[PDB]
């Protein structure tokens, strides 16, 4: 009953699969995976560090 | 601790307000003195701290400051205030004096 | 998807969040369940956050969850929810409770106040009631003291549940009174006179005073407009009694 | 009040001792300091001696040429200068005080020439 | 029968004592321990424990863990000891902020451990004394009289209201006395001490270290070749020689107590009571009304200005007085005391 909903900060990223996996890290940052984003040739998947 | 008195000479008329400033290379934690040397050659102590007034001096003189910047202020100059003024510290050996500022009536 | 959120409401019991990405035509929702004494989970949820109530672009809201840490540096746990193309940060809020106390002076109505008399001025009876309010905080966090302020309004009802009240307030001349004021985390007190217009011909029933309030928390500018909230189980009604003097025999 | 010796004339390379006389109160409650004043210059601190015990502290740049001595019985302080040079011609002051110099002498003139 | 101590099991236990002194250990599990009468030593061990001391002076020993505990000492002067959190082995609880423990007896919690995003607390009620850890800590008192000890590290201690007794220990510590009549001990290392409002007391040890002393409102006291103290210049030299590297910064202190060795004390323009104790001491009061006490040995007194009263006590004491001054009192005590009017 005490979770904020009117002042929620949203991270947006155009990479495919963004938001599929999420984990908190060290009390200041959150790590988000983008499994289906094509980084380069014969490469798939990327990680993001959102503050 | 090298101690600086940039203003070597000063001038003012009777009744004016005079400020003499002395600065230090590092912190002195309020451990500074002011002395007066009249033209006759005698040396006298005016304030024996940053602000503590000596016994024999009139209330005209006053001092203040903290850290590396200090100042001696004459509220209302009088015809007996012609002399050279020095700043001295006792925060670190050896104890050093200032260059001196001379006051001459306009 | 479901993760541990830690203690959110401040009752020293662990709470969980469970995700429902397929709700409202794949818009998604997040449910919150409180922990209970006895190594169990409460069978009903305490909150439901819907993606449609946040932004229309959200899809699969709640497909990934992670919690148990503080990221806002205010000492309160936070919940990260992952959606298709977005990641949201929901933040816990301070939890507040209010305790109220009422005293009368004198403790009982005097005999000469309500006795029938013909050579006296009608409606000139007297009394006093003292009302004190205290707002306290339950959760532990790293925000400084004095930042939390709230606006509290409340009702006073003399002889609630009676068609005609025996006693009325002096300033309003009726049984009801409304007042709003801003409270910190410190007790404040207020006093106000009570007046009786006519004699009481049934002194066997004490005068009853009722109090009930609503609290609104002002936002915290230093921590991203966070607002404290009232506890969902907080007592919101208080009552005190004002008995009459007895004259059982020879005025003893 | 402190009384000092009169003016002195000396040849280069010699040594001169200067006197500074006060009272029992000054030598019992205060240290004795020595200060020089070159012509057309300011004031420089030499060192102090404690009359009660004779312990001394010296300025580093005056350590070699200076020796401080005290006669507690007659309340007289002595400064010994050695290897006098043309840079040693000045007016020498004696003052008493612990951290601030309270009373100053009338000064003594030293003339190094031939 | 006739058993005073008890050690619990690895499971959940309910341990109760008697009116004698008991040492009660709960070990693993969630335990409820009551000490009842007397002075008791309660150690819950690992697990979520509830501890009571009731009447008497009780002691609670805390362990290296993140699990919270509830502590209620009841009546009497009670203490909690946190020394076992940091030990030479491997530490399980995190201290990623590097602050050891944080105590606020006004808000009734102790932050026993702290990760970057998670804070672990203990609930503490009716406990008046705290003992810190080897690392740096933050100690805060309440409206009552508290005894706060920082032990090692660079600690900060605030006594709050009342008459407190604050200890710094080894390391460079920050001690604040706040309101009341406080007693401040700095210990080893370079510390600063201020007592604030009320009449405070400082104790120094004549070692080779530099300390800063601030006496606020009220009459305050400092206690210690001997020392060379000059309150007018705001400097005290610990080993008796001016300009040394072992010195103290003094401001707002009216009374001085010397060492059993030979000391030199000079007072400022305010009213001063100067005590020299044993040894051959030199005392000067400056201006204003002052009281001088030379104690044992042969001492020399000045009483420069104002209406002063001078006591010499045992020994061959010497007095200096101005013939033009009025309103003075002298008392040589035992010995061949001499008065000098030539000053
Ligand atoms: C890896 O993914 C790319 C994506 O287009 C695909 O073309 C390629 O064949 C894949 N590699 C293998 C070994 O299947
Ligand atoms: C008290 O309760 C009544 C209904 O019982 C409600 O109308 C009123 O708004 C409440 N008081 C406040 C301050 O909300
Ligand atoms: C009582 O008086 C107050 C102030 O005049 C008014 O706001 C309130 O509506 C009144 N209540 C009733 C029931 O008339
Ligand atoms: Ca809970
Ligand atoms: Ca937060
Ligand atoms: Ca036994
Ligand atoms: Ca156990
Ligand atoms: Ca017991
Ligand atoms: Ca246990
Ligand atoms: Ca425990
Ligand atoms: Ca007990
Ligand atoms: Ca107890
Ligand atoms: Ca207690
Ligand atoms: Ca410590
Ligand atoms: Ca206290
Ligand atoms: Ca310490
Ligand atoms: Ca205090
Ligand atoms: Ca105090
Ligand atoms: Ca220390
Ligand atoms: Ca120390
Ligand atoms: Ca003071
Ligand atoms: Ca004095
Ligand atoms: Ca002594
Ligand atoms: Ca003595
Ligand atoms: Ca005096
Ligand atoms: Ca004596
Ligand atoms: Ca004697």
């Amino acid at each position: 009953f005490n979770l904020d909903t009117e002042n929620a900060m949203t991270f947006q990223e155009n990479a495919r699969g963004f938001g599929q996996s999420v984990v908190q890290l060290q009390g200041s940052r959150v790590v988000v995976g983008a499994p289906q984003e094509i980084v380069a040739a014969n490469q798939r998947g990327s990680l993001y560090q959102c503050d | 601790i090298q101690m600086m008195q940039s203003t070597s000479s000063l001038s003012a008329s009777l009744g004016d307000r005079v400020t003499i400033s002395c600065s230090a290379s590092q912190g002195i934690t309020n451990y500074l003195n002011w002395y007066q040397q009249k033209p006759d050659g005698t040396v006298k102590l005016l304030i024996y701290y940053t602000s503590s007034l000596h016994s024999g001096v009139p209330s005209r003189f006053s001092g203040s400051g903290s850290g590396t910047d200090y100042s001696l202020t004459i509220s209302n100059l009088e015809p007996e205030d012609i002399a050279t003024y020095y700043c001295q510290q006792y925060s670190n050996l050896p104890w050093t004096f200032g260059g001196g500022t001379k006051l001459e009536i306009k | 998807a479901l993760t541990v959120l830690g203690d959110v409401n401040g009752d020293k019991l662990t709470d969980v969040a469970i995700g429902a990405p397929g709700e409202e035509d794949n818009r998604g929702a997040v449910y919150l369940f409180h922990g209970t004494s006895g190594s169990g989970i409460s069978p009903s949820h305490s909150q439901r956050i819907a993606g449609s109530k946040l932004s229309p672009r959200l899809q699969y809201f709640g497909q990934s969850l992670s919690g148990g840490q503080d990221l806002t540096m205010d000492g309160l746990v936070d919940l990260t929810v992952g959606a298709q193309g977005h990641v949201l940060l929901l933040r816990s809020q301070p939890v507040l409770r209010v305790k109220a106390i009422m005293e009368f002076n004198p403790r009982e109505v005097a005999r000469n106040v309500f006795e029938c008399n013909d050579q006296v001025v009608k409606g000139k009876e007297a009394g006093e009631v003292r009302v004190c309010l205290h707002v306290q905080k339950s959760t532990r966090d790293r925000l400084r003291e004095g930042q939390i302020q709230s606006v509290v309004t409340y009702d006073l009802a003399l002889d609630s549940g009676r068609p005609h009240s025996r006693a009325v307030f002096n300033e309003t001349k009726n049984s009801t009174r409304r007042q709003t004021q801003v409270l910190g985390l410190t007790q404040t007190c207020e006093t106000l006179k009570l007046q009786l217009p006519n004699c009481i011909e049934d002194p066997v029933s004490p005068i009853v005073l009722r109090l009930n309030f609503s609290l609104v928390g002002t936002p915290l500018s230093a921590f991203g407009n966070l607002r404290p909230v009232l506890a969902e189980d907080a007592q919101r009604l208080f009552t005190a009694l004002f008995p009459f003097e007895k004259n059982c025999g020879n005025d003893n | 009040q402190l009384k000092q010796s009169g003016p002195e004339l000396v040849k280069p390379g010699a040594s001169v001792r200067m006197s500074c006389k006060g009272s029992g109160y000054s030598f019992t409650f205060h240290n004795i300091h020595w200060v020089k004043q070159r012509p057309g210059q300011g004031l420089e601190w030499i060192g102090w001696i404690y009359p009660g015990d004779g312990n001394t502290k010296y300025n580093e740049k005056f350590k070699g040429k200076t020796t401080l001595t005290v006669d507690k019985s007659s309340n007289t302080a002595y400064m010994l200068l050695s290897s006098l040079t043309s840079e040693d011609s000045a007016i020498y002051f004696c003052a008493y005080g612990n951290y601030y110099f309270d009373q100053w002498g009338q000064g003594t003139t030293l003339t190094v020439s031939s | 029968k006739n058993i005073e101590n008890l050690h619990g099991s690895r499971l959940n236990d309910r341990i109760a004592g008697d009116d004698q002194d008991n040492e009660l250990w709960g070990h693993d599990g969630n335990d409820t321990i009551r000490g009842r009468g007397g002075d008791d030593i309660l150690r819950g061990g690992l697990g979520l424990d509830t501890l009571y001391g009731e009447d008497g002076n009780d002691i609670f020993l805390q362990d290296d863990e993140t699990v919270s505990d509830d502590i209620d000492g009841g009546a009497g002067l009670d203490t909690v000891d946190y020394s076992a959190m940091i030990h030479p082995g491997r530490i399980v609880a995190p201290h990623e902020y590097g602050f050891g423990i944080e105590a606020d007896l006004s808000r009734e919690w102790v932050r026993k451990a702290s990760a970057l995003g998670v804070d672990y607390y203990d609930n503490v009620r009716n406990v008046e004394n705290v003992i810190g850890t080897s690392m740096k800590d933050v100690l805060i008192g309440d409206a009552q009289a508290n005894t706060l000890m920082g032990q090692g590290g660079d600690d900060t201690v605030r006594g709050g209201d009342g008459d407190d007794l604050l200890f710094g220990g080894d390391g460079n510590d920050m001690l604040y006395g706040d309101a009341g009549n406080d007693t401040l001990y700095g210990g080893l290392g370079d510390d600063t001490l201020e007592g604030g409002a009320g009449n405070d007391w400082f104790g120094q040890t004549q070692a080779r270290e530099h300390d800063v002393l601030r006496g606020g409102d009220g009459v305050d006291t400092v206690d210690y070749l001997g020392i060379l103290a000059d309150l007018g210049a705001g400097r005290v030299d610990k080993l008796g020689e001016a300009g040394s590297s072992a010195y103290d910064t003094v401001s707002g202190i009216e009374n001085v107590v010397g060492t059993e060795l030979a000391d030199r004390i000079t007072g400022d323009a305010q009213a001063n009571v100067l005590r020299g104790a044993g040894g051959a001491d030199v005392l000067a009061g400056g201006e204003g009304d002052d009281v001088l006490l030379g104690g044992d040995g042969d001492d020399q007194l000045s009483g420069d200005a104002g209406r002063d009263r001078l006591y010499g006590e045992a020994g061959d004491d010497w007095f200096f007085q101005d013939a033009a001054n009025a309103g003075n009192l002298l008392d040589g005590g035992d010995g061949r005391d001499t008065v000098d009017f030539s000053g």
